[PDB]
């Protein structure tokens, strides 16, 4: 649509219709920078909900996080509620301190993503293969445990030759070990996920 | 009022004879409200058997209880404002607290009208003498009212309207409209009450007049003001005013002008007098005395001796010896306090210990302010007689002595030290804050 | 001192004008409430101009 | 704590591939000078592995999308370890007319 | 045991000082203690006798603060005069003394490793010393007002510190400041002591905690009330686990038992108390002395409680 509105922006009769591009161009421009920002955000919170709801044991250990995480959840909660009540494009685009709102969320998000560094070094002394993982790949792997679909980009960093695994259809099992060209080993028996 | 029942009867609306005789009672409480509402209780009276001994309305049966003592219900009857609250238990950990407000009828009756007064958006003035209640009363018919955002000022002898101008700096906003600038509130969707606290105090001029004032009545009238930076006109959109005032025949205050005065209903708040002060009080000396059940029974007269001699020294040292013997409810208010604060820690205490602490927030309360050694004698004096009045059959050597002292240094509680021991911690804290 | 209050006096002088005060009054605010410390606010009658 | 520069923010992005930029036919060019200060940090990318190594032990993979450019003028600082791994197209003075 | 308590009435009254005593310690290795008083002397007595052996003079000022090693032929002192003297315990006699400060040094203790020394003083500073040359080789900043004392940990990583900045602020010794802040004392911080590593299981026992399962439980501090409380703290940023309400006056002192199954406390109120910190009282209070005691010490093995105070005298009491 941008690309569209570009086009017809430079010829042939763009006069008559200018103010209406305008409009366009700017609602359009508003949309893009706000659902940029929401998908990086989105995939922040998933894996951050994902480690601070599946693992245990973390209040004990950094309270003053687990807390403010905990009160940014819960606002989180509260304005995609506000998004799934109001499901149109341009409500969620009109929504009033919508931009500033997930900015700030992001901002903090990535805060929090920031302060993790002790608890991901005693992760990757738990696992020894975490240790060729990244800051920020291996708090996606703690969070999306339980998902099990992002695993299959970060096989390949930890193991030789085993660039995913194959699965169920519950997506509970593990049946098997693929590599990078389609070769596959069965294993003699599963293990249960 | 009407429109409400209407809308909350959906299927029963407002009917026409029910409609007259609301309406007609409504307008007697209206006219003897709107009329006496600035007047003492003997004046309003004075009013309401006017009106009931000349005008052919119907009016409730009382003997004596005055007309303004009723409430215009919505179905269209009398019915008394004693009866709308009754006896009420606070708890005791919000004794005397900030905003608790034990219901009265004078408390019901003038928060109910400013409710009326302020719903319409209008502005009015709040007088009576200092300590009476016309901040609890504003604050407690305005927290009704959600939308209603109180801003505190303070007026003082040289207060001009760069106050109100920095107020509005702060909590509103300028935008330029189409019709012109008009000034709102940041919060959308919210009104702005401006507590203007001592309304008559700005410096009347060599000429009679208050700038202060005078800016005041070109706002409500007009509706807006100039700014004098770019001498353009400036509209309000969510902005009200109420006003504080002690009566203008004290010694600081000023009588208002009459053309500001057209626009403020004022309504006047006295004092509760004895017979409601005792209950006033006696319900917050009950939920305070309930720490200690052993002192449950010295609740009535406890408070009756609070009472007494809080009248008798209000009625002994007055404004005309010294500026500030100024003695009101909230001498009562910080004596309960004083007695709740220290009561707390101990939860075991004596008759004798409960007066030890009564007589020590009395001298606090009626001492501390006084000058003459006379005045500070007969404070004295009458604490020991009133006590002893009020409670008989009691130890006056264990409850009474000539320091009576209480401190927090010695002993890790609120209780009693002994002078020669305090002199002695005080040298000793002398020794080391010198080195300090 | 004993009751672990900060003593803060506005140490007048002449040619003290009212910003003064007002950078005294800030001063006193920002730390008492900004960074939670108790002060004793101790003013003469002759620290009015 | 690691911190990104712009070569592994770019390639980090590239792999992450959040909006899609796998699908895409990216090409990393480097528009300078060759010397064995940085172009060493390099050859393992260049190399059979199509790897780069962080000292976190953090390693990229190179995906087949992305090519490895270098816009440069000579070749006279460059060591044979970085020439030997890299296809040689000699824009020669007589090629812009 | 791990549990004698000191019981009224004292073993000795030993009297010999001029001026309120401020700081008793115990020896490491001899049946012998010293003790500093604002008289600009150290007396050292035998607390098993009861005799006065001999005192050290050299101090200029009221001497603040006195200190052992682990091998206990090395004494520490510093004094209001700016200065801290390092005394051969072995031949009594003042090895060197280390200006550097600017204000009254209000404390001074010696690492575990032995060669090197903590301050405090008035001047917001802690500064390092050189056990070996005297040098400072360290300062550190931070604390807004008067530090009044300064004690490193078991292993000699981590220092304490207390101050009339209302805050206790402890870090690491070797390149990093400021571990944590704890601002929860809503008067000036006083006394402040580690806790001894035979009492962690009891600590985390009675506060709210988990069974473990983290490793390394951390260590605890303790106390430094001037609103007569006591507090205990915890690894990383810091949180209050218990507070030992039931305190009368300015608290002086803090100690942990021997075998850590109790708190030890005195303070201005003339009195030591024995702190059941499993429970969060007071199960024994001890009239100790006819003015503010202002300090305390345990015996690590020998069943002695010692206390100074403003009355110039130091009570030794024996524990049954
Ligand atoms: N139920 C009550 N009735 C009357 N006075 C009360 C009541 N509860 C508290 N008070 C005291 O009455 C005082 C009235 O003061 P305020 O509300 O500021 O009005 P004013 O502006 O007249 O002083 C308050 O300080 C409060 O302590």
């Amino acid at each position: 649509h941008i690309n569209s509105v570009s086009a017809m922006k430079l010829s042939p009769y763009y006069k008559v219709f200018e103010e209406d591009a305008l409009s366009w161009e700017d609602k359009l421009n508003r949309i893009m920078a706000l659902f940029d920002v929401w998908i990086d955000v989105q995939r922040r919170w998933v894996y951050l909900e994902g480690i601070f709801t599946g693992s245990a044991d973390i209040k004990h250990l950094l309270p003053v996080e687990t807390q403010r995480f905990q009160s940014i959840s819960t606002e989180f909660l509260a304005l995609m509620k506000k998004v799934s009540k109001s499901p149109l494009v341009m409500d969620v685009l009109n929504i009033q301190g919508v931009q500033r709102s997930l900015e700030r969320l992001a901002d903090l998000l990535g805060k929090i993503q920031k302060a993790l560094g002790e608890y991901l070094e005693r992760e990757r002394s738990s696992f020894p293969r975490f240790y060729f993982v990244g800051d920020e790949d291996l708090l996606e792997i703690i969070g999306n445990s339980k998902n099990v679909a992002k695993l299959q980009k970060h096989f390949k960093k930890m193991f030789a030759g085993v660039s995913s695994i194959i699965l169920n259809e519950d997506n509970s099992v593990v049946l098997g070990i693929s590599s990078r060209e389609g070769e596959e080993v069965m294993f003699k028996t599963p293990v249960s996920i | 009022n009407v429109a409400q029942y209407n809308a909350n009867h959906p299927d029963f609306p407002m009917q026409i004879e029910q409609l007259e005789r609301y309406i007609q009672r409504y307008l007697v409480y209206a006219i003897l409200w709107s009329l006496s509402g600035d007047s003492r209780l003997k004046m309003r009276a004075e009013l309401g058997e006017y009106i009931r001994r000349i005008t052919t309305v119907p009016l409730p049966t009382a003997p004596n209880i005055p007309i303004i003592d009723y409430e215009v219900s919505i179905s269209g009857e009398w019915s008394p404002w004693q009866a709308k609250v009754p006896q009420i238990e606070v708890e005791t950990h919000k004794v005397a607290a900030p905003d608790v407000v034990v219901p009265t009828l004078d408390t019901v009756r003038h928060e109910a009208l400013l409710y009326t007064w302020l719903a319409e958006h209008k502005p009015l003035v709040l007088c009576g003498p200092p300590g009476s209640g016309k901040t609890m009363t504003l604050f407690s018919a305005l927290r009704a009212l959600p939308d209603m955002e109180v801003v505190g000022l303070n007026f003082s002898s040289a207060t001009t309207p760069e106050l109100l101008l920095k107020t509005f700096d702060h909590y509103c906003e300028y935008r330029r409209t189409p019709n012109g600038v008009v000034l709102a509130p940041v919060q959308l969707g919210k009104w702005l009450v401006l507590f203007c606290d001592e309304i008559n105090l700005p410096d009347m001029d060599k000429y009679g007049t208050q700038r202060v004032i005078s800016f005041i009545r070109q706002m409500v009238e007009h509706g807006g003001f100039y700014r004098t930076s770019d001498q353009t006109w400036v509209k309000l959109e969510r902005i009200q005013f109420v006003g504080a005032c002690n009566p203008p025949t004290d010694p600081g205050r000023k009588p208002l002008s009459h053309r500001f005065l057209r626009h403020v209903p004022v309504v006047y708040v006295d004092y509760p007098g004895p017979a409601s002060l005792t209950q006033i009080y006696g319900t917050f000396n009950r939920a305070m005395l309930r720490l200690i059940p052993s002192l449950r029974t010295y609740a009535e007269p406890l408070t009756a001796a609070m009472v007494e001699f809080y009248t008798m020294s209000q009625e002994r040292f007055t404004q005309d010896t010294q500026p500030h013997y100024i003695y009101s409810p909230r001498e009562m208010t910080r004596w309960v306090r004083g007695i709740f604060e220290a009561l707390r820690p101990l939860e075991t205490l004596p008759v004798e210990g409960l007066i030890r602490i009564w007589a020590h927030e009395a001298l606090r309360l009626f001492q501390d302010r006084l000058v003459e050694d006379e005045e500070r004698r007969w404070t004295d004096e009458n604490i020991d007689t009133v006590a002893l009045k009020h409670f008989p059959n009691i130890d006056r050597e264990k409850a009474m002595s000539r320091p009576i002292l209480y401190s927090n240094w010695l002993s890790k509680d609120y209780i009693p030290v002994d002078q020669e021991e305090l002199r002695d911690y005080v040298k000793a804290r002398l020794k080391v804050f010198y080195e300090e | 001192w004993m009751n672990g209050l900060s003593v803060y006096q506005i140490k007048v002088h002449r040619k003290y004008t009212g910003e003064d005060f007002d950078e005294d009054l800030r001063t006193v605010l920002r730390r008492s409430g900004c960074k939670n410390e108790k002060i004793a606010f101790i003013m003469d009658e002759s620290n009015v101009l | 704590e690691w911190t990104d520069g712009l070569f592994t923010h770019v390639l980090r992005k590239i792999i992450d591939s959040v909006r899609g930029e796998l699908q895409k036919r990216q090409w990393i060019v480097f528009d300078g000078d060759v010397d064995p200060e940085w172009v060493e940090n390099l050859n393992s990318v260049l190399d059979d592995n199509k790897l780069l190594t962080l000292p976190n032990g953090e390693r990229l993979s190179l995906p087949p999308n992305v090519r490895i450019m270098f816009e440069v003028q000579d070749l006279k600082y460059a060591t044979l370890a970085t020439v030997s791994r890299c296809g040689m197209v000699w824009f020669s003075e007589d090629v812009l007319s | 045991p791990k549990e004698w308590i000191p019981r009224p009435p004292e073993k000795y009254a030993l009297s010999g000082h001029r001026s309120p005593v401020t700081r008793v310690i115990f020896h490491p290795v001899f049946s012998v203690m010293v003790s500093a008083s604002e008289d600009a002397t150290i007396k050292v007595w035998d607390y098993e006798t009861g005799d006065f052996e001999r005192t050290l003079k050299g101090h200029t000022d009221s001497v603040q603060d006195i200190s052992f090693d682990h091998s206990g032929k090395l004494l520490a002192s510093c004094s209001a005069d700016m200065t801290i003297k390092l005394w051969d315990f072995q031949g009594f006699e003042c090895i060197r003394t280390m200006h550097g400060h600017d204000h009254n040094v209000s404390s001074v203790a010696i690492m575990p490793n032995g060669d090197h020394i903590v301050s405090a003083s008035r001047d917001k500073t802690i500064k390092m010393w050189e056990v070996q040359t005297g040098y400072c080789v360290k300062t550190f900043t931070g604390h807004r007002e008067w530090v009044r004392m300064v004690r490193p940990n078991q292993d000699g990583t981590l220092i304490a510190s207390c101050s009339n900045d209302q805050t206790v602020r402890v870090w690491v010794v070797a390149t990093k400041e400021c571990k944590a802040e704890l601002r929860e004392h809503e008067h000036v911080v006083e006394c402040i002591s580690w806790a001894p590593e035979s009492s962690y299981s009891s600590i985390s026992e009675a506060t709210g905690s988990e069974t473990k399962k983290s490793g390394k439980p951390g260590p605890f501090l303790l106390s430094g009330s001037r609103d007569k409380t006591i507090k205990m703290w915890d690894v990383s940023t810091g949180m209050c686990l218990m507070t030992l309400v039931g305190h009368d006056n300015w608290v002086r002192g803090v100690l942990f038992h021997s075998g850590g199954k109790f708190i030890l406390s005195c303070a201005d109120d003339k009195t030591l108390r024995v702190w059941d910190y499993k429970n969060k009282r007071c199960m024994k209070t001890l009239n100790a002395h006819e003015h503010f005691v202002t300090s305390l010490d345990f015996h690590k093995t020998a069943p002695y409680v010692v206390t100074g105070s403003v009355d110039q005298t130091v009570k030794v009491w024996e524990c049954r």
